[PDB]
Parts: structure tokens; sequence; C-alpha cells
């Protein structure tokens, strides 16, 4: 899980 | 009512629908191996319901999808155990289907 | 004939319309921006599920800000006359407001308004949807137990  | 040719004319801004896969001010989640929760619920849910809801209605299905079945993992625990809700934007002013006849 | 609504959007057109997805993975190093990893994958998801929608999807990849703005002001000049709808997806970086091609940030409103119902007549009255993966800020939902 990453962030935009 | 003054104006009967009112009608004549539409907003500029009539008929645009933004579907945002988050809240204002907020991060937007993506899964490196499962792409982000927004688009994979938004493609499920269109490939379930495109042929039976109205669009505002997928959408709101696209919201319930994101807010219950997604919390994110990390080893920061600034970053660990967050939720989204996406943000439907709608200045259409007619129901649409993706469907006709 | 017999009494009519008019409560939906005509979807009979002989075209559902454009499909636009840019798809910004890469971003050039002097942006200080990462890599979006697994947006293939929601690239991908896209096209086929539009395409089973029966929207003439067209795929874009990893455009700068200048080709993004150009590439806006083309498709809002092509002929939409026999087109029901239009659709653009953008992932990307963002911030509120913002998408951010490979060099640096577009101003939403600058996209969008190239499909105002004063400067895209072939879409005066169509829908006009815009699907947007990126964030709107730094804020984080700790959620609420139910």
């Amino acid at each position: 899980d990453e962030v935009d | 009512v003054d104006d009967d040719m009112a009608c004549h004319k539409i907003p500029v801004e009539a008929d645009f629908l933004y579907a945002y896969s988050t809240a204002p001010g907020y991060y937007s989640w993506r899964n490196s191996k499962d792409g982000s929760w927004f688009i994979q619920s938004l493609c499920a849910m269109l490939k379930q319901y495109a042929d039976k809801l109205e669009f505002m209605h997928i959408l709101t299905r696209v919201n319930r999808k994101v807010a219950t079945e997604f919390e994110s993992f990390s080893f920061d625990a600034t970053f660990h155990a967050k939720k989204q809700i996406p943000c439907i934007v709608s200045m259409l002013t007619k129901e649409l289907y993706f469907y006709h006849h | 004939s017999g009494i009519s609504l008019d409560n939906s959007y005509k979807m009979d057109y002989p075209e559902m319309g454009l499909c636009i997805i840019i798809n910004n993975k890469n971003f050039h190093k002097s942006t200080g921006m990462t890599s979006r990893s697994g947006t293939d994958v929601d690239a991908a998801n896209l096209r086929e599920t539009f395409r089973n929608l029966k929207y003439e999807v067209r795929n874009k990849n990893d455009l700068t800000r200048e080709e993004i703005v150009e590439l806006m002001r083309d498709v809002s000049k092509e002929d939409h006359s026999k087109r029901s709808s239009f659709v653009c997806v953008l992932l990307s970086h963002g911030e509120e407001g913002i998408i951010f091609g490979t060099n640096g940030p577009v101003d939403l409103k600058k996209i969008t308004n190239f499909f105002r119902g004063d400067r895209c007549r072939y879409l005066t009255g169509k829908p006009k949807l815009f699907i947007i993966q990126a964030c709107r800020g730094t804020e984080l939902d700790c959620g609420i137990e139910t």
C-alpha cells in the first residue's frame, strides 16, 4: 500500500 | 420566473461528473500489486452493475466497497491502519445509464 | 406518440464516446516523484472495463504536463457529434485541484475547461466524466470501528  | 428563455442556455459547468478517488484534502491509496483501491473497486462495480444501475448508484457501491473492504498496512505507524472514502462530485442534470433501448 | 419523459441522458448515439486513460507511472527524476507501482494494473483494468461498455478507449502513458494539455485540447476539438458521452481517467500523483504530468503539475480546471459547454459544442448537453485516481492532499483517515 502506497500513497499518491 | 422572469425568463422563460432561461432554458435556452445551460451553465457551462453543467453535465460534468468528477469521480474522485478520495475526499478533499486526503491522500489516495494505491497497492503496488493489486492497483489502486478506487480503480479496483470502480472497475468491479462497473462490470457487475453497468447493465443494471444508474451511474450514481454504481459510484455509491464503489464508495461502500472502498470504505469497507480496504485498510492500509504499513510498517510506519503514521501510515498504518488508514481508511479511504471516495468522493462523487456531480454537476449532471440527468440520470446516466450505460445501456439503452 | 405517447407520453414522454426526459430524465436520462441519450446514450444511444452511434458511439458511446472516447475513454481517454492517462497513466502516469514514471516521473522525471528532477520532480522527486516516486514511480507509481501498480498503476499499469489500473490502466489495463480500465481499458477492459470501458471496452466492454463500448467506449473507444485510448491509453496514454507517461505524458508531460504539456502533452496532457495538448491531448485534452486536441480531443476536445474532435467531432463528437456521433458520440453519447466523454470519459477521461487520470492516474497520477496529485494535490488538491492538481494532477501531475511527468515533469510537473497541471491544474485540473485547465484540463476540464476544454470541455465546457461553450468551448466543446459537440459535447454540450452530454455527460463529461472525469475519473481521478490521485492524492488531494496529505490527510490520512484513521477510520472508526463499527
